[PDB]
């Protein structure tokens, strides 16, 4: 068979550098490798056929080189809008393999933004359900690192928790984080006291927003 | 222009069958290579099969002897019948035209459909509001938002105020509990007095389960 | 005894590209098979039908030798019943093939540094060749609704494509060069019998 493995997988970089992705082949596939672009939630674009030939309606700051075993895709002053993940493929094999790489998630890199922290108690609607829910919300922060620890009655809540990053923003390049902490009813009025407190790069110390039960 | 469209894709137990559909607009399929491709969720891209112009097709090793490409002239339309479905089938898959030279390299996809291969059954969201509260937060912004709880499977969406509300909104990826559902928030930063001269509403959509759902807030 | 003119086939300087594949007509001759085979100089020998082994006790009406040049992975197409881009549209052989392919590797003389596009092959057709076939039509191939006129451009391509065969290519991205031998058998006497 063939293997694609592509380096590195995970790169951040700056509005202007110049970004550089590595891929290679476990065996010589002298010039039949493609590169796609795909980001979120999106379909894949080509971007770079015949590993040096930019594809019809792609910005000329992509560009393909490389031959036999290795290749490499480069930008040459990384957009805002160029977070992507990339990929490799093999067009090689006779049969056919179409062999991809694992991908190269491809950041933007900015200056540190401490987050806008918000907290949402249960709605009165859902504690009819015998159920509730706390939301905390970290807004427009980079780096996408953070740390949502949920107190209750100052006692440090695990289990019960779950969290979802947003993607990069197109223009601002910042990361949003939505943390929601689930009791039930009657183990959520036995409490006062709901906080949860954030750590990131952009606070000289941790936040801790709080509500009381029954405001 | 070019245009692929895919269908098909949804629920299926493990053992069952399902067929995609991809129709195609800005070339004819029946002269063209064509190839599916397909995502896990959060891995990589795995072609599965193509078919050329003179009609032999081709399968991945993980698809061989279950998946069949097809395509029809008249409607233009390229199809994949899955059959005997694993869960490792779990996949987006897409359509995409194929170029033959210099290899294979696919200049246009469609959008893709979901194909969820699991023995736990749909279920519609609810869909609660995240109320504004804690004070005029020292300054002029508020947050105000949707918990779109407990459904499966994926996805849904959300819009807000028929979607005449977009800047500022940020619907987060569905994360999925312990007990096998989905969970997720969509969440919207708002000035602190549009609170009572404007209205908010969310628009939760969960076609699986044919679930609509308008929400206000506060 | 008139010896056939394998020579002229095997050791000939020049081959063509598979989408324009040669034939050579052979007729009133005696070939002897064996000297082929045990030649250590193939990479490929498969007979079909026939057997390579004790074949040259029989005698044909007439034998034809395709010759052409493909690269290494895609001699596993010159067999009955295969497809690809070469089965389906360069050179296809019937699921009755009676006969043997024969293929060598040339990297040595097919290859040149900078790349040797000489060599060839259709990479699109709306139709799958018959067996014995032979296409060498270049006009501009339609992948859409819209008429070409014999001008490329987005739906409109050029049916052919060159190889590039390069010294340290791959081995199966190198050269080789393959003759097809078929035996026809008929009502009529036979011509080329090969003791
Ligand atoms: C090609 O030439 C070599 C050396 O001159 C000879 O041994 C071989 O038999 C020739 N091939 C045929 C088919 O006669």
């Amino acid at each position: 068979d063939i293997v694609m493995t592509q380096s590195p997988s995970s790169l951040s970089a700056s509005v202007g550098d110049r970004v550089t992705i590595t891929c290679r082949a476990s065996q010589s596939i002298s010039r039949y490798l493609n590169w796609y672009q795909q980001k979120p939630g999106k379909a894949p674009k080509l971007l770079i056929y015949a590993a040096s030939s930019l594809q019809s309606g792609v910005p000329s700051r992509f560009s393909g080189s490389g031959s036999g075993t290795d290749f490499t895709l480069t930008i040459s002053s990384l957009q805002p809008e160029d977070f992507a993940t990339y990929y490799c493929q093999q067009s090689y094999s006779t049969p056919p393999e179409y062999t991809f790489g694992q991908g190269t998630k491809l950041e933007i890199k900015r200056t540190v933004a401490a987050p806008s922290v918000f907290i949402f108690p249960p709605s009165d609607e859902q504690l009819k359900s015998g159920t509730a829910s706390v939301v905390c919300l970290l807004n427009n922060f980079y780096p996408r690192e953070a740390k949502v620890q949920w107190k209750v009655d100052n006692a440090l809540q695990s289990g019960n928790s779950q969290e979802s990053v947003t993607e990069q923003d197109s223009k601002d390049s910042t990361y949003s984080l939505s943390s929601t902490l689930t009791l039930s009813k009657a183990d959520y009025e036995k409490h006062k006291v709901y906080a949860c407190e954030v750590t990131h790069q952009g606070l000289s110390s941790p936040v801790t927003k709080s509500f009381n039960r029954g405001e | 222009e070019v245009q692929l469209v895919e269908s098909g894709g949804g629920l299926v137990q493990p053992g069952g069958s399902l067929r995609l559909s991809c129709a195609a607009s800005g070339f004819t399929v029946s002269s063209n290579y064509m190839s599916w491709v397909r995502q896990a969720p959060g891995k990589g891209l795995e072609w599965v099969s193509v078919i050329y112009s003179g009609g032999s097709t081709f399968y991945a090793d993980s698809v061989k002897g279950r998946f069949t490409i097809s395509r029809d002239n008249s409607m233009n339309t390229l199809f994949l019948q899955m059959n005997s479905l694993r869960a490792e089938d779990t996949a987006v898959y897409y359509c995409a035209r194929v170029l033959p030279m210099y290899g294979d390299y696919l200049d246009y996809w469609g959008q893709g459909t979901l194909v969820t291969v699991s023995s736990a059954s749909t279920k519609g969201p609810s869909v609660f509001p995240l109320a504004p509260s804690s004070k005029s937060t020292s300054g002029g912004t508020a947050a105000l938002g949707c918990l779109v709880k407990d459904y499966f499977p994926e996805p849904v969406t959300v819009s807000w105020n028929s979607g005449a509300l977009t800047s500022g909104v940020h619907t987060f990826p569905a994360v999925l509990q312990s007990s096998g559902l989905y969970s997720l928030s969509s969440v919207v930063t708002v000035p602190s007095s549009s609170l009572g001269t404007q209205t908010y509403i969310c628009n939760v959509n969960h076609k699986p389960s044919n679930t609509k759902v308008d929400k206000r807030v506060e | 005894t008139n010896l056939c003119p394998f020579g002229e086939v095997f050791n000939a300087t020049r081959f063509a590209s598979v989408y324009a594949w040669n034939r050579k007509r052979i007729s009133n001759c005696v070939a002897d098979y064996s000297v082929l085979y045990n030649s250590a100089s193939f990479s490929t020998f498969k007979c079909y039908g026939v057997s390579p082994t004790k074949l040259n006790d029989l005698c044909f009406t007439n034998v034809y030798a395709d010759s052409f040049v493909i690269r290494g992975d895609e001699v596993r197409q010159i067999a009955p019943g295969q497809t690809g881009k070469i089965a389906d549209y360069n050179y296809k052989l019937p699921d009755d093939f009676t006969g043997c392919v024969i293929a060598w590797n040339s990297n040595n003389l097919d290859s040149k540094v900078g790349g040797n596009y000489n060599y060839l092959y259709r990479l699109f057709r709306k139709s799958n060749l018959k067996p014995f076939e032979r296409d060498i039509s270049t006009e501009i191939y339609q992948a859409g609704s819209t008429p070409c006129n014999g001008v490329e451009g987005f739906n409109c391509y050029f049916p052919l494509q060159s190889y590039g065969f390069q010294p340290t290519n791959g081995v199966g991205y190198q050269p080789y060069r393959v003759v097809v031998l078929s035996f026809e058998l008929l009502h009529a006497p036979a011509t080329v019998c090969g003791p």
